[PDB]
């Protein structure tokens, strides 16, 4: 039963700043690892998969990398259209195709 | 355009049945491996069922197993998730997913349904 | 009468004062028992029934599959897992599959895959075994030619009882000795049943359940075939219906019948010894028919050579001997030939009674002669004692 | 990309200065064709269908039979009649019964006996011919690693069409010349197609019926069993499904799918000459590809023995040659073994984009070498031109 | 098809007198000719079957009589009982068995 | 005692049907031949059906074929006579006969039943 862990679980931040949200996998799962954008009353979309491919559509400032068994998801400037629940998906061999416990990016409060 | 539209979500009892649909259009329907997707209130996503572009295999997570059924009519264009036996933990957002596939229930790139809500009190 | 058009049919010659006379009962078979001064008997097998039959085996001859699940893992990860593979209602096959970059797997190479299917029965045929001890055959006995039960009796044999009495009115009584299967089974598939040997049914190559009786197959990837489509998919598609087969199998196999609880065997022959020493002539005290006698239709030929004639009996005298014998020449009326209705008696004492005679004529030419004196039938008879002693009418 | 995966796959060169090469396609399969300064093409048949296919004939494998009637002679009276002798849905058979007195003839002996059933086909499976005229190929033309569809085509081969033309965006154009079941039919048993020899359809032993076509059946004795009963009956039973027997006389025949009006052959293959003539090299005019490559993920064998390597390339200089080789020295860096994804070129401007190299390692140790100068990338590799010249790094 | 004529039509007798009624066959039927009474409000009784065998209970004053093709029906005497309308059937090899058009044996009318 | 006791007789409009029963006492059924004889107003006895012991061969009068049909269920000791297309000349007392029989239609002894009433307007 591969597992999927997300960090942090919330990322305040302002627009403009660099989102870089983490996932690590339980065991090896290769690149087969994908990143979804979930914003409220809307159905999740897919950003990166095969763990650094742009999807249809999928602006340049969204970048997949990774480093053995830790994924990255970075958002190099954040627009303000940017701002949602993050989830990783593993979906490698066979089903269970599993998600991790996202990461919401939500805007910074003024100090 | 490449779609999925859902339905059959709906307040229902505990112990009840209930039956939602997955109509899709602008693809080959079996070609596409098809998938239930679900989000419980204040959760994240969960990943419950899958079944292959012919039909003739389906998975299924350990917490609907043996309660609910997938099932897929490619002359219809429609996959259908039959729920029986349904518990308060039940109540979420369904959405059906699906892929072009080749091999099972493996895809790349996929289409998701707008999301159906199924409520058990 | 019975026996008379019976194809089938046997005839029977005891010895003068003999006491045992060997007999051979057939399905669908008369045997006519003949002795000197005795009366003439008809014994016929009506049915062989063999119940309380325990259950050996059945087999699935039309099954159906469901709940389809598959499982694979990549190619050094080791071998594919179902729950489905501990229950006995799913079928299930492993084999190898191209795994890779392109479907889920870090190396290329193949992988293990199992496949499961839940086995469903839809129709299965039975095999019984048949104990000697619940075997049941029921006999009819009968005077050969009667004035018309009273002459007839129904006998069960069973081993619990082989020996049997048949009381025949007054033709006195008669005894059957009979010896009422260690490599059959009584085989049932969809209303039709057979005897197949021991051997045959244990090797037949369908899903199988022994004994009594969620229910649990064995051998169910008899009915289910596992192809492997260019070792990029494993599909599992259900045989369909295999009756036709198994009945193309059933090449000269023994049929039978059934009555709810019990089983009707239509072959067979049952081996029997007839006591003929308390059987006795009716009408030796009586006087002979005087009145005139008539043919009520033609005399027929039956299929074993024999001449049926069926007259009425004008008289009201009583019980009384029936004057019936066949002669070469009308002048001294000699006898020739014999009655197989032998020492025929009129029992009504009421006029234009009726009666069935059977001679069995010489070879050539004869005469049917039925009554005595001018009054006296006559019938030319050709051809490809019994008769009653009288004085001189003539 | 395409081919790698596939077990089935054959690896097909091209002589210099070449027009033509001979492949072979079959289905699951995939022809991966090289070609001196041309680019590496793969050829794969998706799909063989053939269409608007004429019945030729249908057989009933299961039936049902109603509305008996028998008709009975006495023995010299003649033949038995019944009007349902002249009905084509009547199944009849003619016997000899045993007939007398005791059942309403005066003459005892054989007699006619005639007994008819409705015939009624519940399930049938039909045989179709199939027309060369009317076949289709859909063939798959793929750049074999060409970067992320303007590089693939699909192509449909057709007798009205077996000369076909694919354009491949900056790769050029390819040409097919193929050749596109004299003694085979098209059978059809409840969603199961196959495909057998004219010879045995013709000769299978069970109720049929010709052409196009609540209908009449010939041959209905197949699946109707006529027993006599001790010349006392004649009985009628239907025999039962035989679609199991039909499947196991199956026994290595070829299989199929459907499409609603096409059928979808699962075997055969398909003979073809590519013209290889206005292939072209996309980037023979672009420069070297200058930043850094890393691998996304480790090396990995195929089931052919090549390697598979896919890169990221971190730089934005527009359309650049991929520097891509094997060593067995990192010193000269001679290079040893070749590309099968020949002359690979990045045509993305944009940084970080992904490329799927194929290499053809030489037996033994060797280093697979991407990129030039000090932020080149090497893998080592053990076993059991195609790559762009570039001045000295080192 | 075998057609089976009776006669006469209507028999007017007095109790105690005899009844003769006839049955003619159209072809050979050898004996398998049987006797019919029917009375009003019941059910057909059958009074002989084999031309001349006395059915269960039916009393002496029936007899059955054949010459060829013709068929006779004899009550020797009337008794009140008796009038009733006589059928004669014809049981030869295969159905149909069929009936004669049948007899009415009445009371006769005073003078 | 042997009995039939029949019933299923009524009134029915010209082209209408009907379903008429005999049930069997006193004897076992499966032993005797079945028969249908009826008697229009004003006309004698008409034999117009048949059937086998076992009930595997049914025979009708030219009169009654095609529309009539005869049967019967050994279990439940019942004959049947299914009547369609019925015309005013179908109007008759209906008698259901049986008779111990040990080759198909033959019978010498036989047994009737009360007689059922079919009117047709």
């Amino acid at each position: 039963e591969i597992v999927l862990t997300q960090s942090p679980a919330t990322l305040s931040l302002s627009p403009g700043e660099r989102a870089t949200l983490s996932c690590r996998a339980s065991q090896s799962i290769s690149t087969f690892l994908a990143w979804y954008q979930h914003k409220p009353g809307q159905a999740p979309r897919l950003l990166i998969y095969d763990a650094s491919t742009r999807a249809t559509g999928v602006p340049a400032r969204f970048s997949g990398s990774r480093s053995g068994t830790d994924f990255t998801l970075t958002i190099s400037t954040l627009e303000p259209e940017d701002f949602a629940v993050y989830y990783c998906q593993q979906r490698y061999n066979w089903p269970p195709y599993t998600f991790g416990q996202g990461t919401k990016v939500e805007i910074k409060a003024a100090a | 355009e490449v779609q999925l539209v859902e339905s059959g979500g709906g307040l229902v009892q505990p112990g009840g049945s209930l039956r939602l649909s997955c109509s899709a259009s602008g693809f080959t329907f079996s070609t596409y491996s098809m998938h239930w997707v679900r989000q419980a209130p204040g959760k994240g996503l969960e990943y419950v069922s899958a079944i292959t572009g012919e039909g003739d295999s389906a998975f299924y997570a350990d917490s609907v197993k043996g309660r609910f059924t997938i099932s897929r009519d490619n002359s219809k264009n429609t996959l259908y998730f039959e729920m029986n036996s349904l518990r308060p933990e039940d109540t979420a957002v369904y959405y059906c997913v699906g892929g072009y596939s080749n091999f099972y229930y493996y895809y790349t790139m996929d289409v998701w349904g707008q999301g159906t809500t199924v409520t058990v009190s | 009468i019975r026996c008379i058009g019976v194809s089938n049919r046997d005839f029977v010659e005891g010895m003068s004062g003999g006491t045992w006379v060997d007999v051979v009962l057939e399905h669908g078979g008369c045997v006519t028992v003949m002795a000197q001064d005795k009366p003439t008997v008809d014994i016929e097998l009506v049915t062989t029934t063999v119940s309380n039959m325990a259950e050996v085996r059945s087999y699935c001859y039309e099954a159906s599959i469901s709940d389809m699940a598959s499982d694979s893992r990549c190619p050094t990860q080791g071998e594919a897992y179902l729950d489905k593979q501990s229950d006995t209602q799913y079928v299930c096959k492993r084999t190898l599959v191209d795994r890779g970059w392109g479907n889920g797997c870090g190396l290329f190479g193949k992988g293990s895959l199992v496949t499961c299917a839940k086995f469903a029965c839809s129709k299965k045929m039975t095999g019984k075994s048949i104990q000697p001890e619940n075997l049941e055959y029921r006999i009819m006995l009968s005077v050969h030619g009667s004035q018309h039960d009273e002459n007839r009796a129904k006998v069960e044999i069973t081993p619990n009882s082989p020996r049997a009495e048949a009381t025949l009115g007054g033709f006195g009584s008669l005894g059957l000795d009979c010896e009422p299967f260690s490599d059959l089974y009584y085989l049932t598939m969809n209303n039709k049943h057979w005897l197949v040997h021991k051997e045959w049914f244990h090797d037949i190559p369908l899903p199988w359940h022994a004994g009594a009786d969620t229910p649990h197959w064995n051998n169910k990837e008899a009915l289910v075939e596992f192809k492997d489509a260019h070792a990029k998919r494993q599909t599992v598609v259900v045989l369909g219906s295999q009756e036709g087969a198994v009945h193309t199998a059933l090449a000269g196999a023994l049929e039978a019948e059934m009555d709810g609880a019990k089983g009707r065997l239509s072959s067979g022959h049952l081996k029997c010894r007839l006591k003929m020493d308390k059987l006795r002539l009716k009408g030796v005290s009586y006087s002979l028919c005087t009145a005139a006698f008539t043919f009520t239709k033609i005399p027929a030929e039956t299929l074993h050579g024999t001449v049926t004639v069926e007259v009425q009996y004008a008289g009201t005298d009583g019980p009384c001997k029936v004057p019936a014998q066949m002669a070469v020449d009308m002048q001294t009326l000699t006898p020739v030939g014999r009655l197989i209705t032998a020492n025929p008696v009129i029992t009504e004492s009421t006029e234009n009674s009726k009666m069935m005679l059977e001679l069995d004529p010489p070879f050539g030419d004869s005469y049917i002669v039925i009554g005595v004196g001018e009054k006296k039938i006559t019938h030319h008879w050709h051809r490809s004692g019994g008769s009653w002693s009288h004085p001189q009418f003539e």
